[PDB]
């Protein structure tokens, strides 16, 4: 720690206003929005559509979501002087990693919902998309998380460094990564030291995979769509 | 949704 004390809270007061400003929903808004639960007979609706329907709707709302959080990255300090070759990279490597957080983040271990298309709605709701072995993988992390109970400042650092992660392969400027990189640490490590949770990101569980899988069936459907139904 | 991936992060980055 050679950076002034004052310096480190105003970066994470930028951090958090990126990550408010660019959420597709105020967290306060999502807490407020949890009374209001699909019917069962909402959920049947969902659960009649066709495989290629409920993917074909998905996907496009993870596109929709990729699509704010390449705004994030714009709002990092040093993300815009990075050259496109590094934009790309990070982005293709963390941005649906950072999607799975910011939707599993709209969920309530109350009883077992998440967000969805204006309502909340249970793991019930997804049958249709009929890879459940990846849709309870899914909600469990989302279960995980909850516990944990991160601040929106917490959620803002720490998918700020997933982001801005100086280890993906293809990096030109690497050392210029790692400078930002090492910045966000320094921020972070002092905002979870203050309050006393430095051990909570241990207890976080890897979605890497989980993305992975995501990114795949995303990818997938844009190949095959001449083989579907027309838009 | 035809663009996807690598492709909808370039046009989402020009900006
Ligand atoms: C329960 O955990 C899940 C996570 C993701 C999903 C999920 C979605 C979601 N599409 C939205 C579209 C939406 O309502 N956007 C507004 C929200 C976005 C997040 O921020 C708050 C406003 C919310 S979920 C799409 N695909 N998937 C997979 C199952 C393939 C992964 C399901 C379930």
């Amino acid at each position: 720690p050679y950076a002034s004390l004052t310096e480190i809270e105003h970066l994470v007061q930028s951090v958090c206003k990126s990550y408010r400003e660019t959420c597709q929903l105020r967290l306060e808004d999502l807490l407020r929005q949890r009374s209001n639960i699909f019917s069962r007979e909402e959920v049947t609706g969902y659960q009649r559509k066709s495989m290629w329907e409920m993917w074909e709707r998905c996907a496009h709302h993870l596109t929709e979501a990729i699509q704010y959080v390449v705004e994030f990255a714009k709002r990092l300090s040093g993300f815009m002087e990075l050259c496109q070759n590094d934009q790309i990279v990070l982005l293709k490597a963390g941005a649906m990693e950072v999607v799975l957080v910011r939707m599993c983040r709209a969920y309530n271990a109350d009883n077992r919902t998440v967000f969805f298309e204006g309502k909340y709605g249970g793991m019930e709701l997804f049958r249709a998309l009929g890879c459940s072995e990846l849709i309870s993988s899914i909600f469990d992390f989302s279960h995980s998380l909850s516990a944990l109970h991160f601040s929106e400042d917490e959620i803002a650092l720490y998918t700020a460094l997933v982001l801005i992660n100086a280890h993906r392969p293809g990096l030109q400027e690497k050392r210029k990564v790692e400078q930002l990189q090492y910045n966000l640490e320094l921020a972070f490590h002092h905002h979870l030291c203050k309050t006393h949770r430095q051990s909570i990101l241990a207890k976080l569980p890897p979605a890497g995979k989980l993305a992975s899988l995501c990114s795949q069936h995303v990818e997938r459907l844009q190949i095959f769509q001449h083989l579907h139904p027309i838009v | 949704t035809n663009m996807g991936l690598e492709a909808i992060i370039r046009k989402a980055l020009m900006g």
